RNA sequence: AAGUGAGAAUGCCGGUGUGAGUAGCGAAAGACGGGUGAGAAUCCCGUCCACCGAUUGACUAAGGUUUCCAGAGGAAGGCUCGUCCGCUCUGGGUUAGUCGGGUCCUAAGCUGAGGCCGACAGGCGUAGGCGAUGGAUAACAGGUUGAUAUUCCUGUACCA
RNA sequence: GAGCUGUAAGUAAGCUUUGAUCCAGAGAUUUCCGAAUGGGGAAACCCAGCAUGAGUUAUGUCAUGUUAUCGAUAUGUGAAUACAUAGCAUAUCAGAAGGCACACCCGGAGAACUGAAACAUCUUAGUACCCGGAGGAAGAGAAAGAAAAUUCGAUUCCCUUAGUAGCGGCGAGCGAAACGGGAAGAGCCCAAACCAACAAGCUUGCUUGUUGGGGUUGUAGGACACUCUAGAGUUACAAAGGACGACAUUAGACGAAUCAUCUGGAAAGAUGAAUCAAAGAAGGUAAUAAUCCUGUAGUCGAAAAUGUUGUCUCUCUUGAGUGGAUCCUGAGUACGACGGAGCACGUGAAAUUCCGUCGGAAUCUGGGAGGACCAUCUCCUAAGGCUAAAUACUCUCUAGUGACCGAUAGUGAACCAGUACCGUGAGGGAAAGGUGAAAAGCACCCCGGAAGGGGAGUGAAAUAGAACCUGAAACCGUGU
């Protein structure tokens, strides 16, 4: 998680924000099956705990 | 307890006329009732009192002829029996 | 009560002590000027009194 | 050093040279009361505490570095050393006559 | 070897001038007799006269925080005077079962365990908790002090 | 070592040759508030509920203690909805929280005036402030490295190379590195391989993999096999701990020896004669003291404490060639595209480092790097953790020093300082040292109600009298 600049045709710059592409899941970490924010980037297990 | 509650007597002239009507006014700590008294005055001095009443003063403020400075505030507590006697002068 | 630990019940001593103490303060209030024969040392008796009296609180007890 | 009950000569004063006793020790600003010396004729207020406050004779405390003792084997001016076998110590009179006058 | 030289920056701070014995001294109407004292147009008592008069009257609340009472003063203090004082110095003075509050209860709001939202800090919110300026709860006739009164005292009732 | 009762003194009396005022050691109690945590609340207040102690016909009142939310354990626990899963309450646990030197460090976010003689890229500058993490230091660190010269080797810090190479509306400006000379100097623990093989009360959470042994890396090394063996030393890393002394340092120790005259109110001065010296630094004393005090040179050190830790043990132990035939060697990671950032570098030929999004490898015939991409020739083994020394800063404590200040100076504060005072609040913030050697601080008489004078007295001095050392100008007066 970072910030940056936006950049224009003459070279002027504003900040911004890079921000993660989060989702909802009926998915497991501490027991009970949750409705969790986890990012598309991060579904390398399975789906439905 | 029931001895450091109780500091020292008021004698001045107003006190000394209250003693005609069986009433003497005492110097109590600032953090006893009106219920302590009464077991510290009927035991110390072992009498039946009847009723009590107290008052609380505010500090005053210094002298000149020192520097500026404040009081110790003060709770005055009229006690009066009804078959006692005095236990001072 | 300079020097006397070998006692094991002082509450009673304090309770003397306590009484004299009143007493000897509600005459200063009127008059009565032996102020340093008064109770500067009334008062420094009670301490060695007490600080044994819990030591056999605070060692014993745990 | 000195403690409260020797007799000295003052050295340095008006009066060169007198011998007397010590009476009353001050440590607090360093000086010394000697009997028969120095009466500052003390002339104090019209109090009625002191009583008809005003004259009279009590002796003023000089510095206690204008007197020094006399060797009691002589009797001539000296400085104090010190040495000690036992508890305290004993003042050695630093020319070899050894005062025992702790009182 | 240098914190090295002062007449000016509507320069900074302190002390003393000129204008000058000049401008001013900001609500009612006073007059005399007696008294006190080193000293009186100004303080104390007395008699007459006048002013406010839905108020310069009497009492609750907010606010201020011993200015309240007595005895003694060296001036400073008070727009003059002072033997006087809301000024200085000693020593004193405020009494509640029912009177106001606290305590019961809730309004607008303010905070809220789980619960959402957010770089962090931290925002928002459900039960709940707090919060009167409103609701529910029991006193009078009189006598007294240099200073307190439904509180102290006297008679008599009411609530728990 | 003979005195005592705070700076600040007197009194007013007591206390201490038994050991008083205090120089340190060490424990005890520690009212109420404050992270404040039994529940409230306009901090220093109010209302409870408990197992003990009190008393009264009881009731009432008070004193010890316990009653917070998160974490960590042995634990229950589980309505709808059978059954765990969400609730959950009585309990077990003493780890966190706040503050403060903010000076020095490490992250997250991040300005503008200003320079370019305007100004937008650029520069102020990753600076000021805000938030978190916090240590006595922190961060960095053990090669897929920098490098043609012979490559010689973990990281940081000072001196060079150098204002050089380079970057740049190629403007203002920004600005390396190899290299050599120094200070300082050790590296390891793990995974995987394998296998002896085994632990998930409803749980305290399915990705139960759960205990070992063995191993750690490039001359390509450990597994597993052809070989069989002892010391490297452990209380600055490898994993943590204390017996053992001696000594360098922090209180207190004893601490060398001067008389006489002169002037004086009093000499340390002049003068004359002496005498200690691992001490002739400095301050006090009625004037300028190496020999009158306080000390100082140096002697015990010190009922200790650690600092250099110099030292025995104690748990610290098993390693030594090869074979290289295969076993192993960290994955949505290596790498690529788009958008950005940090590197001296404006994103360029951009190599090399980070973040977001999308795609996405083969694996020791390997893989990667040599400031484009292809061959050669070198070199090194990525995608897991930890670490002393050399260095940066000072609220404070102890001992010192200065061609530093000397009361409009030096701290805002030498004394009544963050105080008088000023503002609804955040906040702003002064003025003020000096009698004498010793109060001997003017006994007494005269004028006045008193204040203040005039004599007298104290003193070396009273034009030294608390408007109290010296007393300059501006200004105000009287005589001539």
């Amino acid at each position: 998680a970072s910030t940056g600049n936006r950049r224009s045709h003459a070279l002027n710059s504003t900040k911004r924000r890079w921000n993660a592409n989060l989702q909802k899941v009926r998915i497991l970490v501490d027991g009970k099956p949750k409705k969790v924010w986890v990012s598309a980037r991060a579904l390398k297990s399975g789906k439905v705990t | 307890e029931a001895r450091d509650i109780l500091k020292r007597p008021v004698i001045t002239e107003k006190s000394s006329e209250a003693m005609a009507e069986d009433k003497y006014t005492f110097d109590v700590d600032t953090r006893v009732n009106k219920t302590q008294v009464k077991m510290a005055v009927e035991e110390i001095f072992n009498v039946k009192v009847a009723s009590v009443n107290i008052m609380n003063y505010k500090p005053k403020k210094k002298r000149m002829g020192r520097y500026q400075g404040y009081t110790n505030k003060r709770r005055k507590a009229i006690v009066t029996l009804k078959e006692g006697s005095i236990d001072l002068f | 009560e300079i020097r006397d630990l070998t006692t094991s019940e002082i509450e009673e001593q304090i309770k003397s002590s306590k009484e004299e103490l009143f007493n000897l303060r509600f005459q200063l209030a009127t008059g009565q000027l032996e102020e340093t024969a008064r109770i500067r040392t009334v008062r420094k008796t009670i301490a060695r009194l007490k600080t044994v009296a819990r030591e056999r609180e605070i060692e014993q007890s745990k | 050093h000195i403690k409260k009950g020797d007799n000295v000569k003052v050295i340095a004063g008006k009066d060169k040279g007198k011998e007397g006793k010590v009476i009353a020790t001050l440590p607090k600003k360093d000086r010394v009361v000697v009997e028969g010396v120095n009466i500052m004729k003390k002339h104090q207020k019209p109090t009625q505490l002191n009583p008809e406050g005003g004259i009279l004779e009590t002796e003023a405390a000089i510095h206690v570095s204008n007197v020094q003792l006399l060797d009691p084997k002589t009797n001539e001016p000296t400085r104090v050393g010190y040495k000690f076998v036992d508890g305290k110590k004993v003042r050695i009179a630093k020319k070899s006559g050894e005062e025992i006058k702790s009182n």
